[PDB]
């Protein structure tokens, strides 16, 4: 059946983001669309489920020279006393049937955590210890020793923006939307490209997807510079170099791992 | 006991009408939402590598309020929005569990799957039988630990014990914080549960090289403006505003060094300190930890350092600091 | 876990015993030491049998000569099956301690219908039909014909059992009904008769009351062999009703019409016999001259001579005459008639039937019936019922009464009158038990005060001990809700039953309670007619729909098949989260038969005091006699029956294992001191005055609080 066609129509306009990027892969005629998707009331309903007799009646009494309002009228319509008990037990039984479809841890080296991932004679201790011991026998020099006009002033100058220890542009905005669209464009297609890359997949069926994806990387990126060229040749300002890293670094991973494959063979 | 360092827990909340009833001081639904915010905020604060996903089940339908994520701010925002939720309908445990199972079915083996169901209305109308689902959960090694509200319902009683989780009921609002607070800690991994190594990458924060020379402009990765500097990836090479976020491309978890060091206190729990009220030859009137006079007949000591800690120090050390001050020496 | 009781050392399998158990064993030992019949109450349904059994095992070993055998009876076979499991567990524990087999045998008897291995009777389910087939297979003619080994189905199991079962008795072992059936199959012996033979030497024998009360069957299996045996009844609070029903015999127009047709078949059978077999069968006349069982107990039973009735032609006319008198006396249209001694005089004068020849009619019928080589007794069963009634009336009427109802209740005019012979005192039928057996212990739960039973049953108890369960956690949380949100009297009085507010209040209570009560809850009404009116009133209102939304609701009907299906669905609802509200009648067979356990009937609801239609003449005759003799007020017994019955159905929620369960009484009457006094000790003492008159909404709130405390673990 044409299940895919119906799904596309539902998402044709309901959600822009999903369809917006899918077309872009075909706007420039990059690759076939087959690989795109291949890789990636209540009251009447209750009576419909609850009472089998109504279900049978509805099929046999399907609207024919009648009205739904008239059908609604038919719903509500000592021996009579027993009917309520039988109906409720039957009704309760039907509802019930309706909802029933047929290690102590241990370690060898805990010191490693104490000196964790963060990376990096004897007489000197004695000599230093004694010298400091006799240092503070004179104390409370606060009057002048703590600060001086020259020393204090130098600190203020350093704290100024020009001074040391105090080091200290949204011009493009319309272009921002295109980059975000491009960013989603790269992310949407990189995801599939990186979907199988981390896993080695030593199998032809899984590896074939890698080759198709690996070749597809060039195809999607073949058209990328063309869009880049137009944007770049505007004011030569606010260069977009990050977007290149993902593609170039994707190439390097592709080329390196592809080269590694030959060595393994 | 070895614990599950990385866990994917779902906080299923019932949108039942019974939540409308106010047995507690505020509206029951608001209170759970108010307190659930504490758990969500605290949950990541004591387990960064983990991730959470909330589900709300109302009118016999289970709708994923938020997918699995590592940002407590996003989840908390949904909680604020859910405060004004209609809260009219009947929950369906089968719908809720089924929704969680689908998402959690594809999770990696190393992670410790979990679910926390805040049960309020004792009734549970479901499209199909749940015992078949219960069997699937055990084969799916999903730990479901319901937290009932005002009911020791049998259906959940088997669920928690049969599936390996824990069942509880809210004695009062104050007791409610204790129950959820217990689930914050990584539950121990049982015999059935297994473990495996997980790949991760540490994103070195980078800024402009030298006065905007060879700059790296970009906006974000999930109205973000251009950013001079941001976290990158060993493989994505994508600018991530904040950490820890799973690679939107690689699928590999990115996490800074401190976050991993945050959870080490779980591995090495501090041994409790014996409480002796009398002085017992303790000649230090001032507490060693806080250098404050002991106005109570209470003292705490270690088995190695053998120091003195008042009630305030011991309460603090075992609550937040998760280490003995003096015994570090 | 050996217990060094004051009397002796008693072995006990389980880890710990509550303080009440200590009192239980010593109290029981006191009566056993005194060798005198007594009555006692213990709340726990489970663990009571083992504690009761445990002392007997120790007592038997300490004083084997004092007590011959233990006769522990249970109300229903489904409940006796679980009892023997407790004994089996105890025996293994006791045997393990000793380390070797001991001369101890335990088995449970039952009807051939419940247990058998013969394929022909297997498809049949009706009890009467089973006896007819088995009787025919084991009939002397078949046995005599079996010797000839002619071409005719002979039930092999009994044939080889006589040659084998008689010679070799089973040394020891515990065999439940299911296990006993398997043993017979492998050994090719009757599970029924083999157990019957074992009664000669069986330390513990357990069977229902109807095997120990009705003289027709109880006497033969309960022969004097048990000169000094510890006979015990379990949950025997309604012992009188079962004891009285054994004596009571009902004769109806439909039954009488069946008898007339059956008698005609009997007449035809004799005619065939006369032309075919006369001399050989006539020999039984000499046996009769020389000199299904009679219902007369030991002393009452008489076998002097057959009397005037000595031949089939003569005897059949005797029944013909008696049948006609009952036929005419029954067809009379008038008010309900009572004539205990006058009916015998009226029958004797009207159709010239002396009582003495009429006394032996039932026995003569069986003797004559045997001579007829009938195919089965099932067809003629109604005739025997009349014969049993025929001899019973002619025997004695001092503590009896013939009640004739030309018009039946619930019917403006019915052409099927029923002649009642309801008894009035249970002491008559239970008298042989007390005399034959040295001591009887009437152990029961939910027992209304003990002092009445010696008045109802003519006996002198050694002790009157009431036990209240003592637990670290207060499992049961009883309450009485006599006032609703409207603060209006909620008593389900006969004149006040028509009140809409009272009907509304019960729906409000159930609706509100259903919100808080977890899965599993049961509601008990006073009568089916009242239940339907309450259901209809709720159905017309939105209260029932709200209850349906809160939880599933099930109602109970007279037919067992509907009840069985509904009850099975109920158990399904509790297992899932749906929960079910099973509305039932307190006096309905469903309530007594069913047992409610953890997450089953969590909040048992007693809607109104359970009372019978006082217009029932049969109850009046029983009620009137108790006022005439034994000095019991008419209202006192009537309240006692309701209080004992109300406690009967509501006491199941606390079966055992300290499974939390609350009981709510939806009637201000229970709050009255008289009602509370008749309430069982364990339920009564826990109940306090503070919560005695809880409001409908106030009761709901405390119930929610109660669940919270019980919800948390120990
Ligand atoms: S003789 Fe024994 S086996 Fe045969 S029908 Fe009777 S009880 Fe069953
Ligand atoms: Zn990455
Ligand atoms: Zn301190
Ligand atoms: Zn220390």
């Amino acid at each position: 059946a044409n299940k895919e066609l119906e799904e596309k129509n539902r998402m044709l306009q309901e959600d822009p983001v999903l369809f917006q990027l899918y077309k872009d892969l075909v706007v420039s005629q990059v690759i076939s669309a087959e690989e795109f998707w291949a890789n990636r009331s209540d009251i009447i309903e209750s009576i419909f489920r609850t009472y089998p007799a109504v279900k049978m009646k509805y099929a046999e009494n399907v609207p024919h020279n009648m009205t739904e309002k008239e059908f609604w009228t038919r719903f509500f319509q000592e021996n009579s006393n027993a009917a309520i008990i039988k109906r409720f037990n039957h009704h309760s039984a039907m509802v019930l049937a309706a909802g029933l479809r047929k290690i102590a841890l241990n370690l060898k080296k805990s010191d490693r955590y104490y000196h964790g991932p963060t990376p990096i004679t004897s007489q000197d201790i004695i000599n230093s210890f004694q010298s400091i011991r006799q240092e503070m026998e004179a104390y409370t020099p606060k009057l002048t020793q703590v600060l001086s006009s020259s020393a204090a002033s130098s600190t203020i100058t350093a704290l100024s923006p020009g001074g040391a220890l105090m080091q200290g542009q949204m011009v493009p905005n319309d272009i921002q939307s295109e980059l975000k669209h491009l960013y989603v464009a790269v992310g949407e297609l990189l995801r599939h490209f990186w979907s199988c890359f981390p896993v080695n997949t030593p199998f032809l069926e899984e590896k074939v997807v890698k080759m198709k994806s690996n070749l597809e990387r060039f195809q999607v990126t073949k058209l990328c510079p063309f869009q880049e060229k137009i944007r770049r040749q505007y004011l030569s300002t606010n260069l977009v170099s990050h977007i290149e890293e993902m593609l170039q670094t994707a190439y390097n991973k592709l080329h390196t791992w592809q080269s590694r494959r030959l060595m393994k063979k | 006991v070895r614990l599950g360092m990385m866990r994917h827990l779902y906080v299923v909340v019932d949108g039942s009408r019974t939540m409308e009833d106010q047995d507690l001081k505020p509206n029951r639904l608001t209170c759970t939402l108010k307190l659930l915010e504490y758990f969500v905020e605290e949950y990541f604060d004591q387990n960064p590598i983990s991730q959470i996903g909330i589900i709300v089940t109302k009118s016999k339908r289970a709708e994923k309020l938020t997918e699995l994520s590592g940002n407590p701010r996003k989840h908390i925002t949904s909680l604020k929005k859910a405060v004004d939720m209609t809260c009219h309908g009947e929950p369906s445990l089968y719908n809720s569990l089924s929704i969680a199972m689908q998402t959690l079915k594809h999770m990696p083996g190393h992670t410790s799957r979990e679910v926390l169901i805040i049960f309020s209305s004792l009734t549970t109308c479901d499209p199909s039988n749940i015992y078949d689902l219960i069997k699937t959960l055990k084969a799916a090694k999903i730990r479901v630990s319901v937290i009932g509200l005002s009911a020791e319902v049998r259906v959940c009683t088997v669920l928690a014990r049969e599936t390996g989780g824990t069942y509880h009921v809210i004695l009062d609002e104050s007791h409610y914080k204790e129950l959820l607070t217990h689930h914050v800690s990584p539950p121990p991994a049982s015999s059935s549960s297994e473990c495996s190594l997980i790949r991760m990458g540490f994103p070195q924060h980078t800024i402009a090289s030298l006065s905007d020379q060879d700059a790296k402009p970009s906006f974000s990765m999930a109205e973000p403006g251009l950013t001079l500097g941001g976290y990158f990836c060993p493989q994505c090479r994508a600018k991530y505003c904040e950490l820890p976020v799973e690679c939107k491309i690689c699928g590999l978890t990115l996490v800074s060094a401190p976050h991993l060091a945050r959870s080490y206190h779980h591995l090495f729990p501090l041994d409790a300190f014996q409480e002796i009220p009398l002085e017992e030859y303790n000649g230090e009137r001032f507490c060693y930890g806080c250098q404050g006079e002991l106005k109570d007949q209470h003292v705490y000591v270690c088995a190695v350092c053998q120091n003195v800690f008042c009630v305030d120090c011991d309460v603090f050390v075992h609550d937040s600091l998760h280490c003995c001050p003096g015994c570090i020496h | 876990m050996k217990l060094n009781v004051d009397g002796l050392l008693v072995y006990f399998p389980y880890d710990y015993i509550y303080p009440e158990q200590f009192s239980y064993m010593r109290e029981l030992k006191r009566t056993l030491d005194a060798k005198g019949h007594g009555v006692l109450e213990m709340p726990s349904g489970t663990g009571k049998t083992v504690s009761l059994l445990a002392l007997i095992m120790a007592y038997q070993r300490a004083y084997p000569l004092e007590v011959t055998k233990l006769i522990y009876c249970s109300r229903t076979v489904p409940e006796i099956e679980k009892v023997i499991e407790e004994l089996r567990k105890l025996l293994n524990f006791y045997e393990k301690q000793e380390g070797e087999k001991l001369p101890f045998l335990g088995l449970a008897l039952s009807s051939r219908k419940n247990l058998c291995i013969h394929p022909e009777v297997t498809p049949l389910r009706f009890g009467k039909d089973v006896d007819g087939k088995c009787h025919s297979l084991t009939a002397s003619y078949v046995r005599a014909q079996y010797q000839h080994d002619t071409s005719l189905p002979h039930c092999r199991f009994y044939e080889e059992f006589d040659a084998h079962g008689r010679e070799v008795p089973l040394p020891a072992g515990i065999y439940n009904l299911d296990d006993l059936k398997a043993l017979g199959r492998r050994q090719g012996w009757c599970p029924y008769f083999l157990a019957r033979y074992s009664i000669l030497h069986a330390n513990v024998v357990v069977y229902s009351y109807h095997y120990l009360l009705d003289p027709k069957i109880a006497d033969l299996v309960s022969k004097e062999l048990a000169r000094k045996a510890v006979v015990v009844f379990d949950e025997a609070h309604n012992i009188d009703n079962v004891c009285i029903d054994s004596m009571s015999v009902n004769l109806t127009r439909r039954t009488l019409d069946r008898c007339q047709g059956n008698l005609e078949t009997l007449q035809k059978t004799v005619l065939r016999i006369k032309e075919t077999d006369e001399q050989r069968l006539r020999d039984e006349y000499r046996r009769l001259v020389e000199g299904a069982n009679p219902v007369l107990p030991d002393e009452v039973l008489q076998e002097a001579v057959p009397g005037s009735i000595r031949t089939a032609e003569h005897f059949l006319g005797f029944l013909r005459r008696l049948l006609e008198y009952v036929k005419w006396r029954l067809r009379v249209q008038h008010v309900v008639q009572e004539s205990p001694p006058a009916f015998l005089s009226g029958l004797a004068q009207r159709v010239c039937i002396q009582r003495k020849p009429l006394r032996f009619c039932a026995e003569r019928l069986r003797s004559l019936l045997h001579t007829l080589e009938i195919t089965d007794l099932a067809d003629f069963s109604p005739l025997t019922l009349l014969a049993n009634f025929a001899t019973l009336v002619s025997t004695y009427a001092k503590g009896f009464t013939i009640i004739i109802e030309p018009f039946d209740d619930r019917t403006p005019t019915i052409a099927n009158p029923i002649l009642h012979f309801s008894c009035m005192d249970a002491s008559l039928a239970i008298k042989p038990v007390f005399e034959r057996f040295q001591s009887v212990i009437i152990t029961s739960g939910t027992l209304s005060p003990l002092d009445i039973y010696p008045k109802i049953l003519d006996f002198h108890p050694v002790t009157m001990a009431t036990f209240t369960m003592t637990l670290a956690r207060v499992c049961l949380c009883p309450m009485i809700i006599g006032r609703g949100n409207d603060q209006v009297a909620i008593s389900s009085k006969f004149e006040t039953r028509e009140d809409i507010a009272v009907i509304r209040n019960y729906g409000n209570l159930l609706l509100e309670m259903s919100a808080v009560v977890p899965d599993g809850i049961v509601a008990f009404f006073t009568s089916y007619q009242y239940m339907e009116s309450t259901v209809a009133s709720w159905y017309e209102q939105g209260i029932l729909e709200n209850i349906q939304r809160n939880k599933l609701l099930f109602i109970e009907t007279q037919d067992g098949a509907e009840t069985s299906v509904a009850l099975e669905k109920y158990q399904e609802a509790c297992e899932n989260g749906r929960g079910a509200i099973l509305l039932s009648v307190a006096r309905g067979k469903v309530s007594e038969g069913i047992d409610f356990v953890h997450h089953y009937g969590r909040a048992v609801i007693m809607f109104g005091v359970p009372y019978v239609y006082t217009q029932s003449r049969i109850l009046k005759a029983r009620l009137e006699y108790l006022r005439d003799q034994f000095q019991i007020r008419e209202n006192d017994f009537l309240t006692f029956d309701a209080m004992r019955h109300a406690a009967q159905c509501v006491g199941r929620a606390i079966r055992g294992k300290t499974d939390y369960g609350l009981m709510v009484f939806a009637d201000k009457r229970f709050a009255r001191g008289d009602k509370r006094g008749k309430l069982p000790r364990w339920i009564q003492e826990h109940l306090t005055d503070a919560n005695l008159n809880l409001t409908v909404d106030e009761g709901v709130q405390v119930a929610k609080y109660f669940l919270r405390q019980m919800a948390q673990p120990f």
